[PDB]
RNA sequence: UUGGCACCUCGAUGUCGGCUCAUCGCAUCCUGGGGCUGUAGUCGGUCCCAAGGGUUGGGCUGUUCGCCCAUUAAAGCGGUACGCGAGCUGGGUUCAGAACGUCGUGAGACAGUUCGGUCCCUAUCCGUCGCGGGCGCAGGAAAUUUGAGAGGAGCUGUCCUUAGUACGAGAGGACCGGGAUGGACGCACCGCUGGUGUACCAGUUGUUCUGCCAAGGGCAUCGCUGGGUAGCUAUGUGCGGACGGGAUAAGUGCUGAAAGCAUCUAAGCAUGAAGCCCCCCUCAAGAUGAGAUUUCCCAUUCCGCAAGGAAGUAAGAUCCCUGAAAGAUGAUCAGGUUGAUAGGUCUGAGGUGGAAGUGUGGCGACACAUGGAGCUGACAGAUACUAAUCGAUCGAGGACUUAACC
């Protein structure tokens, strides 16, 4: 229930590869322009569909 | 089926119960995008019952929702709020009281929050 | 050699001109249609295809419009394929339906098990459990992996995974109806799969 | 649904009122047999000597229980409790006497002589 | 579906028979066959129970023959049934009357309402 | 096996038995096929080929083993650290306590006995079972597929007939061949039977709360009790292991010489098993040997001398979102506004069982009618009411040589 050998760097990376972030589903705000997630309100336009909450 | 909500029974009837409350006082809140999800169904359902208005009605919808104030100035209730208000609201449409628009994450939880709204 | 594919509903019961029960699966084939007869020229081995469903155009593509636009056809979404049968009394957009089979027909059936998840040793794979008591604190559990001499883990043996979604054949079933005019089949018994999913039905391998 | 160690009752003029159960006389292992079957038994409660007596071996045939029976039209039968009578080295009993009903499906098995004796079958 | 299913059971269905209770005292002439002479058979008892939908609903009726406790259950379209016939309906509260299961002598026994 | 020797291990290789999990050998317990018989038959004995599958449940004992009861076609012998304790137990052996007998002056001791006596570890690697991603498979894509190759399955009784025939003096009682029905095992499924069913229904107790009555809510294991849809389920249902082919084992032989005969053998021919390869079922082109078929897209723009590179795209796919028949997560599948994907709404099914209020009767508890009522989670049918918005990303331009058509 432990390791018999201490781990190399090289395999450490090769497990390391898939721990990462992908980006997150991006679009614009058409309304005052920047950035924004899909399906989600523009926080700083306060608005979603062309509607301002 | 239904959701848990990391909650037993009892406390997610409560869970439920509270914030059908809060939503009918408000008409607006914000919450978990799960919570939502559950409390849409039900909630249109209690408008279901204020469109019928009848007694019968009323004591269900009294034995669901918690006795709390909906608006000062008029000693009026949750549940008197609901029928009168909302049924004269909505008369004519046939379900699809809410809209769910989703928000971004929490800082704390990372917790997708989203709002709800009476349309 | 025969065969049709269509789609489950459901189970019911029926009477046999008696009071003998059957229990009774229900499947609707809407009439299936041809689309390609393959050849040992070609193909290396004769067999046809055969389409079940109408889609929608918003579904399907184009390479699928063309392949079944050899036939004056629609867009299928369950697309099989029938081996060893007579090939001469086939042709493409050519329908067929229940009415080949009859009320006596012995079949073999074919369909997707459900899906069970990753479920345990015991239910995946029918393994006796552990006593509940006198002192154990094991059950539920697979056994030994083995002996120690050859210091590894023979294969085959048997563990946790997701059971069920496994491709089942179900031998020597009988039919009981037919209904060509809502295009449905009535046979003795039960089938593999879930509502709504593809059952290939045949002529019985005897 | 009966097997090893259920205590049954008998429905005859024998001598014997409770019996046990050994083994169901099926394959090399059955757990259960409904009715219609046939088991090896012991007797744990009898009259005063009469002909059959405690402790003693025998085999006897199930006529009725509460595990009920199916039938090929999809009527089933159950009853109130668990039942049996007991044979001489075949398929004919030895008590001269039946109480209680019985099922059809001792015809199946050609225990026509205990349909005979009874007084209803069912 | 279902629909298509009540559409394709519709001629099995029947409609020679009464509606009863579960909880009311009735009697069933089946037939049943012994040596090509097919005959009928009368079980009179209790409806303990009655489920399911359309052809395959089912009921069950207890009696007590020789001091026995007996059930037999049916399903309800069957031909091999000749005909059912109340005796007397019966005023419970209930749907599934398993405790009769249990009961007898004097205690099981309903109150008739003369429906 | 009892053992002998002390070769690894005393900076630790956990030791009997049992549970779960199996696996291998065959010197085969059954089943299959045969020879011989002091084989009449039925049953048998012995030997040969065969390891495909199967090879019981209990009492006593810690036990292994063994005896016993009742069954079974049979209740096989062994190996795998007397398989398997980072998988379980820990009853026995084998710590400390105490006691009996016995020995000892005594402290104490006994393969003598008895009672009681802490079983740790988050799995790094390989391995095993499942699941995904990446790249490859001389263009890019959606589908269907071949099958090398792998795995699974592979057991058996009883009855009827043949026929009470053959055999037998009789008792008794067949081979073969037909047919029916079961056991155990496995696969699938929930229409039946039953179970479960904690956001369904009803009843009911105590307390408390909604100002009070009525009606209801909270807590009390879901408070308890009686039922119970979907789904999941077995004990329930259905189905299977059948038909058969090819080559063989032991065996049987035909023809036939060497060896004027005989000879199953050297030449040459044929039979012949539950066994081998197939037939049955499943997986399967990472089968780097990367397959085949059908259909879709076109062969654009910039540099770069060319080599080659990037940079927008087509077909198409994805991000994202609604969800489940799927699911640990990924994935898979159904859908994404010319759409029923989910929720909600309305119809229903099924379940519960006759709501609240009102009235009547009753002193009252309560009963009757209104009224198969009221309520109802997932079930199926409609319905564009709500949410699946607007977007964005990736994705081809198709090397060379040779042969044939041209």
């Amino acid at each position: 229930a432990v390791p018999f050998r201490r781990t190399s760097k090289m395999k450490k990376r090769l497990r390391r590869t898939h721990f990462k972030l992908n980006v997150p589903g991006m679009t614009e705000c058409p309304s005052c322009g920047e950035m924004k997630l899909s399906h989600r309100v523009c926080k700083a336009c306060g608005s979603y569909n062309g509607k301002d909450i | 089926s239904y959701r848990k909500l990391g909650r037993t029974s009892a406390q997610r009837k409560a869970m439920l119960r509270d914030l059908t409350t809060d939503l009918i006082i408000n008409e607006r809140i914000e919450t978990t995008e799960t919570r939502a999800k559950e409390l849409r169904s039900v909630v249109e359902k209690m408008i279901t019952l204020g469109k019928r208005g009848d007694l019968h009605a009323r004591r269900q919808a009294a034995a669901y929702i918690r006795n709390e104030v909906a608006n000062e100035e008029n000693n009026q209730d949750a549940l008197q709020k609901l029928f009168s208000d909302i049924a004269t609201r909505y008369e004519e449409r046939q379900g699809g009281y809410t809209r769910i628009m989703k928000l971004g994450p929490r800082r704390g939880d990372g917790a997708p929050m989203a709002i709800i709204e009476l349309v | 050699t025969k065969g049709i594919l269509g789609r489950k509903i459901g189970m019911t019961q029926v009477f046999a001109e008696n009071g003998d029960l059957i229990p009774v699966t229900v499947i609707e084939a809407a009439p299936n249609v041809v689309l390609q007869k393959k050849t040992a020229e070609n193909d290396g081995y004769e067999a046809i295809q055969l389409g079940f469903d109408d889609k929608r155009e918003k579904l399907s593509n184009k390479p699928e419009k063309g392949h079944v636009a050899k036939a004056e056809t629609a867009p299928k979404r369950f697309v099989k394929e029938l081996r060893g049968v007579e090939m001469d009394a086939y042709e493409v957009g050519q329908e067929v339906k229940v009415e080949i089979f009859s009320a006596g027909e012995i079949v073999d059936v074919t369909g997707v098990s459900k899906g069970k998840g990753f479920q345990g040793a015991i239910k995946r794979h029918g393994q006796s459990r552990g006593p509940m008591s006198h002192g154990s604190r094991y059950h539920r559990r697979p056994g030994s992996m083995g002996p120690v001499d050859p210091n590894r883990v023979f294969k085959g043996k048997l563990l946790p995974g997701r059971m069920g979604g496994e491709q089942i054949t179900v031998q020597n079933l009988e039919i009981v109806k037919v209904d060509a005019e809502r295009n449905l089949l009535l046979i003795k018994g039960n089938v593999p799969g879930a509502k709504k999913s593809l059952i290939t039905v045949k002529s019985a391998v005897k | 649904m009966i097997q090893q160690e259920t205590r049954l009752k008998v429905a005859d003029n024998s001598g014997a009122r409770e019996v046990l159960t050994i083994k169901v006389l099926g394959g090399s292992g059955r757990k259960t047999a409904n009715i219609g079957d046939v088991i090896v038994c012991t007797v744990k409660q009898a009259t005063p000597g009469g002909v059959v007596k405690k402790g003693e071996v025998v085999k006897a045939v199930i006529v009725r229980t509460k595990s009920g029976a199916r039938r090929s039209d999809g009527s089933y039968i159950s009853f109130d409790e668990n039942a049996c009578v007991i044979i001489r080295d075949d398929k004919s009993p030895r008590g001269t006497r039946i109480f209680g009903p019985v099922a059809r499906e001792l015809r199946e098995n050609n225990f026509m002589k205990i349909v005979s004796l009874a007084p209803e079958v069912i | 579906m279902q629909k298509l299913i009540e559409d394709i059971t519709k001629e099995q269905l029947r409609t020679d028979l009464p509606a009863f209770r579960p909880g009311d005292t009735l009697r069933v002439h089946v037939k049943v066959v012994e040596g090509n002479r097919e005959r009928i058979q009368i079980f009179e008892g209790v409806v303990i129970k009655r489920r399911g939908g359309g052809i395959s609903e089912t009921f069950t009726v207890r009696k007590i023959s020789y001091g026995v406790g007996v059930e037999r259950t049916f399903p309800v379209h069957t031909p091999k049934i000749a005909k059912i016939e109340v005796v007397r309906y019966g005023k419970v509260r209930r749907a599934k009357l398993y405790y009769l299961r249990e009961l007898r002598g004097k205690a099981a026994r309903i109150k008739e309402i003369r429906r």
